[PDB]
C-alpha cells in the first residue's frame, strides 16, 4: 500500500507487492532507492 | 611484580622505567645553569610536591637562593624538590667531559 | 627589567610579571586601587561595527588573560543546540547541515534568557528562540535561454541564512520580534540544493557557554600583542634610514631628512608584527633594542555578529565578578 | 586541498579530491601526553568540523529464494504491540520492514528481518504441513556502540529475485582522544589530549593552533621535509600562492623567507607567541604555519 | 564538501564568501588579491578558501 | 554560598592553617590564575600554589600556604575582594571611556 519505491533510473513509485521482482515502471531498473520517512529525528548539533 | 617488576630487570640489571622523553628535556633545562625563578614560580612547584593524590605534605620552600637587588631561585632545588619523608642521596658522572668544565656531569 | 620584556635574536626574557612583594628588592605594591586606579585606563582604537580595539594600561597579565579566555569561550550566547527535522530530502545531511546551522549565529541578546534545564521539548518556554526553514529549489519555468547558469535555470537553488523564517512562541511574540531576531548574515551556502529537493526544519536555540562547544563564541579576535617600543642607541643617521624602515613594518620608523640625517626616530611602534628581519643586517641589530612593553596589552576584539564588542567585553569584565564573588561568601 | 603541492599531485588529477583537511599547526610540548608522537589536538576545532568522519558501513540483507519452499512473499515484521511498535525488535524498520532512510537505529536494533523457511518444507516428499507455517525468523540486525543513521535502502536484484538489501548505515565519527593521524612525512601522531580553544597558545594576531607536534619527532627521524612545507604553506597563503615543492626541484627556501618578510613574518616563519595558560609571552619562538594533516582509518 | 562556516583555528564566519570570489575571480584580481578586498587578513580564512574543493557542483550534477 | 566548592583540608596541618587546599569546584584558569595572582600579592602568603591536577579542568585546587600565623581564609577572601575591587573599578573607567 505505501509507495517507498524510488528509481535512480525512473523517477517515478510503484511498490508492486511479493512475487513481482522490482520492474520499474516499463523498465528493469531494478534498482530501487526507497524514500525517507517522517520521524521527527534528533541531532544534538555539534 | 607490580612495584619489583618495573624498574629493576635480571635480563639487564637496567631500570625500564625512565622519562621517555621530554621530561628529559624539560627537567634538563629546570637544571640549566641559566635558567632563574620567581617565588612566583611556585606554581609549577605545585604539580609536584602540592600536588595530586597522596603527596599533599607542605614543601618547605627551597630558601631564597640570592638576595640582590632582585632575588631569585636557581632552577636547581626547584627540581629537587620534596618535603615528605626526607631521604638521602648522591650521583655523578652524566653524559660531558671532564676538567670545572662548563659543568654538565658528576653531578 | 621589571616590566620592559626583550626580545634577544634567540628567545624573549623578562616574561614572568616578576613583582609580587617580596619577589624584587625595589618596591612591590602591595596591590589595589590607590596605585592600580591612578595607573589605570582605557585608551580606545576605532570602535567599529564588529571590530574593536583598546589599549588598558596597568593591569598585569593575570586579569588580561582572564579577559581574553573569558570572552573566547566562558560567556553566553544565543546558538543552536538543537535541530528538528522534517523531509531533509537534501544531499549531504543530517550531521553537516545540523551542525552548519548549529555555527550560524542568531542575533538575540543574551541577556534575556536562561539556561534550559530538562522539560518539555528538553523546555520549550523561556529559551526556545525557533526557527523555521522551509527552503524548496525546482526549475525556472522561463528559460528559453536553455543550458545556462545554475543561477538561471533553477529557483533558490542553494540555502541562504536568509531563508531562516521565525517561529513564534507566544512567550516571545511581543518583546524582540519586530526584526531583531533574524540571523545575523542573511548569505551562508549552507546546502545548494537541485530540482525535485527541499528542506524543512526547526532549531532549537538554547543558551549555551563557550565551553560547551565553542559554536557559542560571539567573538573571533580574542588573542592580542603586548605593544612594542622598540628604542634606538646613537642612532645611524643618514642613509641607514632605509634598511630601519624596510626592516621593521612600512610605518613604523620615519624617514626625514638626508642633511640633518637623522634616521628618523620611532614613528608608529604599534604597528609592527614583528617579522624581525633587524637581526639579520648583522651591522644594524646591534643598535636596535626590541622592547614590548607590560603595561599596555592592546586589547582588539572583534564579534560575529551576536552582540556589538563592547557589549561583549562588559559583559566578560562582569562574569569575572560574578566568579570571583561566587565564592566569596 | 594540499598547500604544499608537486606537479605530480595535479597529473594524478587527485588534487580535486584531497584527502586530509589542511591543518594550522605549532611545533609545542604540552604536559606529557605529546611524548612519543602524540598529539593535543584543540577542541574548538574539532567542534568547528575539523576533521570529521564518515564512517558508512554495509548490511546486505541477501534475501535467498528456494527450489521447493519459498522466501518469496514472505516479508514483514511490524508486529507491532504496544511499547515500540512492537518493541526494540522491531521498533524501527517501516511499513514494510525493509527500509529506514534516517533514522538512528541503535544497538542491535533490527535493520532488516525475514521469515526465514528455507527448507523446512523437505525437498523429498517429508512433512507436508511445512507449506511456511515453519519459519525459524532470520533477523539481520548487529551494530556497534553508537547509533548509525540509516541513509540508503537498496532493493538491488538481480535477473534471480535474489533480493540484497544495500544499505548506507553511516555513523559520523568525529575524532576523540586515540584518533589516527598522519603528516605526509611518514609522522603518524595520536590525540594526546584534546585542549580547549582558551587554553591553546595565541601568536599575536590571534591565530591559535589546531594540531599540535612537539620537536621530538623530527631530530631522529630526520623529516625535514616538514621544517618546509610549514615554510611554502605561511608563504602561499600569506601572499595567495599555491607551492610547489616536486621531487628534485621544488621551491627553494629563500623566496619563501623573503615571501615571509613581505607580509611580515621572519625569514624562518617562527612566531612570537603568548601562552593561554598564563598570559605571558613563551620564552623560545613557535614555529607555525599551514599543514596538510591526513586523517586516517584504524 | 562545503564550506567551512568558521575558520576552525579563528571564529571568523566564512560561507557567507563564495559566491563572491566566484564573481571576484571574473573580475580576475590574482586569488592573494581577492582574499584581500573581503576580509581574510590571517593565515586561517586564507586556507579556508583557498584550499577548499567545492564538490558540492561537481556532486549535485548527477544529485537524483 | 559555597557550600559544594570550597572544599578545605586542613588535616595534618603543621601550622594551625598550612595545607589549606581549596578545592575550586567547577573551575578553570580565568578565574584561578587571577585569584592566585592577587593572592599571591600580598606579604604574608607564600604559595598561591594554583595548579589544576585532574586531566579535566573543573577542580583547581589553590593550595595556599600562609607563613604559619594566620588562616589561609583570611587571603582566600582579601585576594576575592581585591579582584571584585579591581575589575570593578576596571569597569567603571572603561564603558566611560566608550564615550571616546
Amino acid at each position: 500500500q505505501p509507495m517507498i519505491y524510488i528509481c535512480g533510473e525512473c523517477h517515478t513509485e510503484n511498490e508492486i507487492k511479493s512475487r513481482d521482482p522490482i520492474r520499474c515502471r516499463e523498465c528493469g531498473y531494478r534498482i530501487m532507492y526507497k524514500k525517507r520517512t517522517k520521524r521527527l529525528v534528533v541531532f544534538d548539533a555539534r | 611484580m607490580g612495584t619489583k617488576a618495573n624498574l629493576v630487570t635480571p635480563r639487564n640489571g637496567e631500570p625500564l622505567i625512565a622519562a621517555i622523553q621530554d621530561f628529559l628535556t624539560g627537567a634538563y633545562l629546570l637544571t640549566l645553569k641559566d635558567t632563574f625563578f620567581d617565588r612566583a614560580k611556585a606554581c609549577q612547584i605545585i604539580a609536584s610536591i602540592l600536588v595530586g593524590k597522596d603527596e599533599k605534605i607542605k614543601v618547605r620552600l627551597p630558601p631564597p637562593t640570592i638576595l640582590k637587588p632582585v632575588t631569585l631561585w636557581t632552577g636547581k632545588q626547584i627540581f629537587s624538590v620534596i618535603l615528605r619523608p626526607s631521604d638521602d642521596n648522591p650521583v655523578r658522572a652524566n653524559l660531558r667531559t671532564k676538567g670545572l668544565c662548563a659543568n654538565d656531569s658528576y653531578v | 627589567m621589571r616590566s620592559r620584556v626583550v626580545l634577544g635574536e634567540f628567545g624573549v626574557r623578562n616574561v614572568h610579571t616578576t613583582d609580587f612583594p617580596g619577589n624584587y628588592s625595589g618596591y612591590d605594591d602591595a596591590w589595589d586601587q590607590d596605585r592600580f586606579e591612578k595607573n589605570f585606563r582605557v585608551d580606545v582604537v576605532h570602535m567599529d561595527e564588529n571590530s574593536l580595539e583598546f589599549d588598558m594600561v596597568g593591569i598585569d597579565a593575570a586579569i588580561a588573560n582572564a579577559f581574553r579566555r573569558i570572552l573566547l569561550a566562558e560567556v553566553p550566547t544565543m546558538a543552536v543546540e538543537k535541530v528538528l527535522v522534517y523531509n531533509n530530502t537534501s544531499i549531504v545531511q543530517d550531521e553537516i547541515l545540523a551542525h552548519r546551522l548549529g555555527l550560524i549565529p542568531i542575533h538575540a541578546d543574551p541577556r534575556l534568557f536562561e539556561y534550559r534545564n530538562q522539560g518539555d521539548e528538553e523546555g520549550t518556554e523561556i529559551d526556545t528562540l525557533q526557527f523555521r526553514l522551509q527552503v524548496r529549489c525546482t526549475r525556472n519555468p522561463h528559460a528559453a535561454k536553455d543550458s545556462s547558469d545554475p543561477n538561471e535555470l533553477y529557483v533558490n537553488h542553494k540555502v541562504y541564512t536568509r531563508h531562516m523564517t521565525w517561529i513564534p512562541l507566544g512567550n516571545q511574540a511581543d518583546l524582540f520580534p519586530e526584526g531583531t531576531i533574524r540571523p545575523v548574515h542573511d548569505d551562508i551556502l549552507i546546502a545548494q540544493l537541485r530540482p525535485g529537493q527541499e528542506i524543512d526544519l526547526l532549531m532549537h536555540c538554547v543558551k549555551g557557554i563557550g565551553k560547551d562547544h565553542a559554536k557559542f563564541s560571539p567573538v573571533a579576535t580574542a588573542s592580542y600583542r603586548l605593544l612594542p617600543d622598540i628604542t634606538l642607541l646613537e642612532p645611524v643617521e643618514g642613509e641607514a634610514a632605509e634598511e630601519l624602515s624596510r626592516c621593521f613594518s612600512p610605518g613604523v620608523i620615519e624617514v626625514q631628512e638626508v642633511q640633518g640625517k637623522k634616521v628618523a626616530r620611532v614613528a608608529n611602534p604599534r604597528l609592527d608584527t614583528f617579522s624581525r628581519e633587524i637581526f639579520r643586517n648583522e651591522k644594524l641589530k646591534k643598535v636596535v633594542r626590541l622592547a614590548r612593553v607590560r603595561d599596555h596589552y592592546i586589547f582588539s576584539v572583534e564579534s560575529t555578529g551576536v552582540l556589538p564588542p563592547d557589549v561583549l567585553v562588559s559583559e566578560a569584565i562582569k562574569v569575572l565578578m560574578g566568579k570571583c564573588r561566587r565564592f566569596l561568601d | 586541498k594540499p598547500m604544499v603541492k608537486t606537479k605530480t599531485i595535479e597529473l594524478i588529477e587527485f588534487e580535486k579530491l584531497p584527502a586530509g583537511q589542511n591543518a594550522t599547526v605549532a611545533v609545542m610540548s604540552y604536559s606529557g601526553y605529546d611524548i612519543e608522537d602524540a598529539l593535543v589536538l584543540n577542541k574548538a576545532s574539532l567542534d568547528r568540523g575539523f576533521g570529521r568522519c564518515l564512517v558508512y558501513k554495509n548490511a546486505k540483507c541477501t534475501l535467498k529464494r528456494y527450489t521447493n519452499q519459498t522466501f518469496d512473499k514472505v516479508m514483514g515484521p511490524m508486529l507491532d504491540a504496544a511499547t515500540r511498535k512492537p518493541i526494540w525488535r522491531h521498533e524501527i524498520l517501516d511499513a514494510d520492514g525493509i527500509c529506514s532512510p534516517g533514522e538512528k537505529v541503535e544497538n542491535k536494533q533490527v535493520l532488516v528481518n525475514k521469515s526465514m523457511p528455507t527448507v523446512t518444507q523437505i525437498p523429498l516428499e517429508g512433512s507436508n504441513v511445512p507449506q511456511q507455517p515453519q519459519y525459524k525468523d532470520v533477523p539481520i540486525t548487529y551494530k556497534g556502540a553508537t547509533d548509525s543513521y540509516i541513509e540508503k535502502v537498496m532493493i538491488s536484484s538481480n535477473a534471480e529475485d535474489a533480493f540484497l538489501i544495500k544499505m548506507l548505515l553511516r555513523q559520523t565519527r568525529r575524532p576523540e582522544i586515540g584518533d589516527k593521524f598522519s603528516s605526509r612525512h611518514g609522522q603518524k601522531g595520536v590525540c594526546g589530549l584534546i585542549v580547549p580553544q582558551e587554553d591553546m597558545p595565541f601568536c599575536d594576531s590571534g591565530i591559535c593552533p589546531d594540531i599540535i607536534m612537539n620537536p621530538h619527532g623530527f631530530p631522529s627521524r630526520m623529516t625535514v621535509g616538514k621544517l618546509i612545507e610549514l615554510l611554502a604553506g605561511k608563504a602561499g597563503v600569506l601572499d595567495g600562492r599555491f607551492h610547489y615543492g616536486t621531487a628534485f626541484g621544488g621551491s627553494k627556501v629563500k623566496d619563501v623567507c623573503e615571501d615571509l618578510v613581505r607580509h611580515g613574518y621572519n625569514y624562518l616563519g617562527k612566531d612570537y607567541v603568548t601562552s593561554g595558560i598564563t598570559g605571558e609571552p613563551l620564552e623560545a619562538y613557535i614555529y607555525f604555519g599551514p599543514v596538510y594533516y591526513q586523517k586516517l582509518k584504524h | 564538501m562545503i564550506i567551512p562556516v568558521r575558520c576552525f583555528t579563528c571564529g571568523k564566519i566564512v560561507g557567507n564568501k563564495w559566491e563572491a570570489y566566484l564573481g571576484l575571480l571574473q573580475a580576475e584580481y590574482t586569488e592573494g588579491d581577492a582574499l584581500d578586498a573581503l576580509g581574510l587578513k590571517r593565515y586561517c580564512c586564507r586556507r579556508m578558501l583557498l584550499a577548499h574543493v567545492d564538490l558540492i557542483e561537481k556532486l549535485l550534477n548527477y544529485a537524483p | 554560598g559555597e557550600r559544594k566548592t570550597a572544599l578545605e583540608m586542613v588535616q595534618a596541618a603543621g601550622t594551625d592553617r598550612h595545607c589549606v587546599t581549596f578545592v575550586l569546584h567547577e573551575e578553570d584558569h580565568t578565574l584561578g590564575n587571577s585569584l592566585r595572582y592577587m593572592i599571591m600579592k600580598n606579604p604574608e602568603v607564600e604559595f598561591c600554589g594554583y595548579t589544576t591536577t585532574h586531566p579535566s579542568e573543573s577542580k583547581i585546587n589553590l593550595r595556599i600556604q600562609t607563613r604559619g600565623t594566620l588562616p589561609a581564609v583570611e587571603p582566600f577572601q582579601r585576594g576575592l575582594n581585591e579582584l571584585m575591587n579591581v575589575c570593578q573599578h576596571v569597569l567603571d573607567k572603561f564603558e566611560a571611556s566608550i564615550k571616546d
